[PDB]
């Protein structure tokens, strides 16, 4: 008989501990694995695939239309859309990125925001996208917007433009749930010159917008998502 | 002078040419291949009809109009009646296959509109009734007709609400599945190569569909002034590397 | 590892930021393709986002309850909660469920922890330590009928005996019939016209059955069982869109009617911040 | 040290440290180079 | 004194765990082993010995007669017997194979079904045995039957015919307790030409039928058999 | 047609033994080419020699 | 590691991995070859 002493914590059950256990089914042989395409190893692998952002959130019931950012022909100087960058809330929240970020407490890294244009091929347009780093207000006019991170996008044969929100930060991690100290800025978009439709054409054209994370990205300290809850256990 | 843009796919006794492609997607970066022995379980030698089943079948055409919500086809169902592919299907106990899907929609440089073409492995549909109402067989086996998301709820059928992918997930995130867009201004076809994806090496072709192909208008169709307000969309699909096993009497399936 | 390299002004014919999303790719664009950057290192590995880590902590998967009371004159033990069972399944409680359904097929060993606590609702005396018996009843095994049937002999069926207030823990290998468990299944068990549709047909992993071994004391004692499940040795294939609407049933994808808009409406314009 | 005979009884697995998003982010048939035109 | 911590599960009794225990009889010497023919090591060794199937189940109390499949002289085209292949139930259930399969939850593998003919030596017959893989109905006529796994048996000097039901399956394991998804097919038998008795002879002749497992076979996940139960403990 | 128009046609060859196809479904099950009208103005379909007998009569 | 002195006190035995059905499936005195006639 070897002398032992038990410490504080004996008998506790910590849902996060990782130890060995007896197998209830001694000697059982599991089914062989066969090959299946698509294996995922890290959630970091999947948040780099871009998905659509319901940017046009202004509706009243969920609709395919809140994915469409409208553009008006012949407007000059004006603003196309605006949003803050609380990736865990608001427009971002239902996107795959938003949806995964919510399983973690802290995030750090660059984001990739792209816009794909869908107007007739014989039209043309020049837009400016601007990222405003924390510390200033959402820009109120392009002059204000153009003094921060921006890209003049020229609509052409190449249909999409990929803007990166480079990680601009004092503190090396931000909270995924919106927090002030930790806030990330604003994203706005304005006409640089203006949309022009060809003859025989009319109305609004739309941009689709996507979001995905750069390879830069870090997420840490897992927790429970506000995105799902329940009141009684389900049954069959 | 090769462009990403022009392409030719020859499979069996049938060929497709596109002069306005946008590359092609190969699901999960894997190309269809036959079933290796190391992965095999059933001891039966399989049948590989080759060129008589691995050719291109063009399903009947759809009509995109400003009110369209989107269409959904299931595989191998959509092909249950195409030539010898279909016969083999009803006659063997088990079968396995990959596909090349080519979705076509051309317009002019004055039109606008953008379709999402996506392949969803194991797309289990939801009942519009809620609770634990099931979706009857016939409803998930529309055949070449596919399911028309702008048709009405029916009884025992699935829900046809587009912002929810027919299953409780948001349209916006379908982009995590192999997919390609058809943006009239860019593109006129979409091509996806689908490798066989299952948790068993070979399965039944009639009790289980392993992918749904979905074509969904996202930026509404907008035709030039006084143009007819609609465009046809055509889907052509070719089984590839097909194998059938466990031949016998010929399945009888509901309806 | 560098998180960003140093990059300076650019005036090229080579534009990495113009792409064609119609192709289905997400081109790997970085901050340094469009602004001037400085070197910085990652200092991080992505350890805690590994799927083994993501699915590897215990989650509550089931709460049931049984009571110790005089069975004298009870015509239906099962019905008196003289013992109860559970039609094993991992989709009944929905926190762990959303996590698993981020994948289509999943393969793992399970580690179960079972906590059992007692409650004495009706003012009482001395509680004699109750011992719970959890026994696994696989498909095609004599289901138990009374709380003290021959079934409980469990001569061939693994069973664990632990005390109420304590915890029991053991681990079961991956018992799936195929190579992975289907998180989703767009099929039927056969081509009948009215057979159920879903996985429930696929995932009939049998039920688990609990009882108190003790005979009855003078008062009644409520014992409530909580089953926790931890995946170990995880393998996951084919990512899918996360669950947006609420769940209604074990094993079907169905969402409730007149549900509410899941995308938050702006308080303001598209232009609003 | 494993104290138990069966593999299911061992603790959690250890980090894939695999990580390759290209099956998801770039499943295109003809390779796309960043910087070269998307559609030629 | 070495510091320890006890984990969840301490003190539990798992009937399937395998550990060391003190011997109550320290130093006792067991009787020597002598040699005994017949040692069994695996249940897989014994399920390969064939045993008779009470195929003729149509009686009302157990009788030697339900082991006998009758044959009629001069019938043409017709069907001799039919059964599904739920090895854990129905005809199979009392056979040694059926009886062992019931101690496990899953089975996979090939089955060997043989028929031994017992009619007068001067008679003759040609039968067809057909295996119908899952997915079709039990065949309704030989035409239907002959399109699946089959053997034309010619009754001769060699008295028995061994048909194999090769493992035809998507899923690599089936349930031993009958389940749909997991179902294995049907087995039928029909006259290929017909039984012919010699002169001076009359009546029915019978076939005996056996079942055993091929070396192919796998059984896993042990459990309790529905084949035995009790209401009070026995005594001497 | 004008350069700013577009069209997709299917040409089908039906080997001896079946009737002239009556609808595209019927037509598409034999030798066929989906032609996409583009910059490249012509499409060349080949009627590959499908035959039992190695020569046919010109009349 | 055995902690105890007696052999009865050790854990379960380890798989025979013996397996030879012929004493049960083919106890015939003159050897039968599959494919050759049963009765000559
Ligand atoms: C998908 C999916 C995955 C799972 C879990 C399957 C777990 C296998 C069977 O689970 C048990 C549970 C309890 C016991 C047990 N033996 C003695 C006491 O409890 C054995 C196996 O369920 N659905």
């Amino acid at each position: 008989g070897l002398p032992t002493t038990t410490l504080p914590g004996s008998g506790q059950f910590l849902t996060t501990d990782d130890r060995q256990s007896p197998s209830a089914l001694p000697n059982y042989e599991p089914t062989p694995r066969i090959h299946i395409p698509g294996k995922v190893h890290n959630l970091l692998e999947i948040i780099q695939v871009d998905t659509l952002i319901p940017m046009n959130n202004t509706h009243t019931k969920d609709e395919v239309n809140s994915y469409l950012i409208p553009l008006n022909a012949n407007r000059q100087n004006e603003q196309v859309f605006g949003t803050n960058l609380f990736i865990g809330d608001g427009v971002f929240k239902t996107t795959l990125l938003g949806e995964i970020v919510q399983y973690y407490t802290h995030w750090s890294g660059s984001l990739r925001f792209s816009l794909m244009y869908t107007g007739p091929a014989l039209s043309s347009a020049k837009l400016i996208l601007a990222y405003t780093p924390p510390g200033a207000r959402g820009p109120q006019d392009r002059r204000e917007a153009m003094l921060g991170t921006h890209v003049v996008w020229d609509i052409g044969l190449q249909s999409t433009i990929v803007m990166t929100i480079p990680w601009t930060s004092g503190v090396q991690f931000r909270y995924t749930d919106p927090d002030t100290y930790t806030s990330a800025g604003f994203l706005s978009c304005w006409y640089q010159t203006s949309l022009i439709l060809p003859p025989e054409t009319t109305g609004q054209v739309y941009l689709l917008s996507f979001i995905s994370a750069c390879p830069d990205f870090k997420l840490r300290l897992m927790k429970d998502t506000q995105t799902i809850s329940q009141t009684v256990a389900l049954t069959e | 002078g090769y462009s990403d843009r022009v392409q030719q796919i020859t499979l069996g006794n049938s060929t497709i040419t596109t002069q306005e492609a946008a590359n092609a997607v190969v699901c999960y970066a894997e190309w269809p291949e036959y079933l290796p022995d190391v992965d095999a379980s059933d001891v039966n030698k399989t049948s590989k009809p080759d060129t008589s089943v691995c050719r291109f079948y063009t399903l009947d055409s759809k009509t995109w109009t400003t009110g369209s919500k989107g269409w959904c086809w299931k595989l191998p169902d959509a092909l249950k009646d195409m030539g010898v592919f279909g016969q083999n299907m009803f006659f063997h106990s088990l079968g396995r296959s990959g596909y090349t899907v080519h979705v076509q929609c051309n317009a002019t440089k004055f039109h606008s509109g953008c379709l999402l073409v996506v392949v969803i492995p194991e797309h289990q549909l939801a009942s519009h009734e809620g609770g634990n109402v099931s979706v009857k067989y016939t409803f998930t086996h529309p055949g070449e007709r596919g399911i028309d998301l702008s048709s009405a709820n029916e009884v025992g059928g699935p829900v046809k609400d587009v912002l929810y992918n027919m299953n409780g997930t948001l349209l916006g995130n379908l982009l995590i599945f192999p997919h390609q867009f058809i943006n009239l201004r860019t593109n006129n076809t979409a091509t996806i190569v689908i490798p066989y994806i299952n948790s068993v090496p070979i399965d039944s072709m009639t009790r289980h569909n392993n992918v749904s192909l979905m074509v969904i208008p996202i930026a509404p169709l907008t035709v030039p002034t006084g143009a007819t307000p609609s465009l046809p969309i055509t889907v052509t699909i070719a089984p590839m590397c097909t194998e059938f096993s466990g031949i016998r009497s010929k399945s009888i399936v509901p309806q | 590892t560098v998180a960003s390299i140093s990059s300076g002004p650019k005036h090229t014919q080579k534009v990495p930021i113009l792409t064609a999303n119609e192709t289905g790719a997400t081109m790997p664009v970085l901050p340094s393709d469009s602004i001037e950057t400085r070197t910085t290192y990652m200092h991080f590995n992505g350890s805690e986002t590994d799927v083994e880590c993501f699915l590897g902590r215990a989650a509550c998967v089931h709460v049931t309850e049984i009571q110790n009371k005089d069975a004298t004159g009870i015509d239906n033990h099962r019905e008196a909660k003289l013992f109860n069972d559970w039609k094993i399944n991992l989709s009944s409680l929905v926190q762990l469920r959303k996590k698993l359904e981020l994948f289509t097929y999943v393969r793992f060993d399970s580690e179960y922890t079972i906590l059992a606590t007692a409650s004495q609702p009706d003012s009482a005396n001395y509680s004699s330590n109750l011992v719970v018996q959890a026994m696994y009843v696989p498909p095609g095994a004599p289901n138990p009928k009374e709380w003290d049937d021959y079934t409980w002999q469990s001569a061939s069926n693994p069973s664990v005996f632990f005390k109420v207030g304590d915890t029991s823990r053991f681990s079961v290998p991956y018992v799936g019939l195929a190579s992975a468990y289907n998180c989703f299944y767009d099929g039927y068990s056969h081509d009948d016209a009215e057979t159920q549709y879903g996985i429930t047909v696929l995932s009939h992993m049998g039920s688990m059955a609990f009882r108190i071994v003790n005979e009855h004391d003078e008062h009644k004692t409520l014992v409530k069982i909580r089953v926790y499940h931890r995946a170990k040795h995880v393998e996951a294939w084919i990512p899918r869109a996360p669950r947006a609407l609420p769940y209604t049933s074990i094993g079907r994808t169905n969402y409730p009617k007149n549900t509410e808009p899941v995308i938050k409406k702006r308080k303001g314009d598209i232009k609003s911040y | 040290i494993n104290y138990y005979k069966d593999a299911a009884s061992t603790s959690s697995a250890g980090q894939s440290l695999s990580m390759d998003p290209s099956k998801f982010t770039e499943p295109v048939k003809d390779l796309m180079l960043k910087g070269a035109p998307a559609l030629n």
